[PDB]
């Protein structure tokens, strides 16, 4: 019972550290395809 | 109710790992390509 309480607030940093950690992927993702179009836009210049 | 509470929150773990898995391989793929088209600029 004062495991078991334990275990669920264990349980719910583990939830939020994984959804933090999701958050961070998704702002990694979000530069790379700013950086991407950046690159692509000066290709298509120099292709020009 | 913990059991349930507990058990919530093992499968919403489940499905975040999961998740964070497929988001990071794709992240992966994502670096490469931009990589790619860095260097073949920086190349031509």
């Amino acid at each position: 019972s004062e495991q078991l309480q334990r275990e669920l607030k264990e349980l719910a940093l583990e939830e939020e550290r994984l959804i933090q950690e999701l958050e961070d992927v998704e702002k990694n993702r979000k530069v790379v395809a700013e950086n991407l179009e950046k690159v692509q836009a000066e290709a298509e210049r120099l292709d020009q | 109710e913990l059991k349930k509470e507990s058990e919530s929150l093992r499968l919403k773990i489940l499905v975040l790992r999961n998740e964070l898995e497929r988001q990071k391989k794709a992240l992966g793929r994502e670096v490469a390509f931009l990589h790619k088209q860095q260097m073949a600029l920086q190349d031509k």
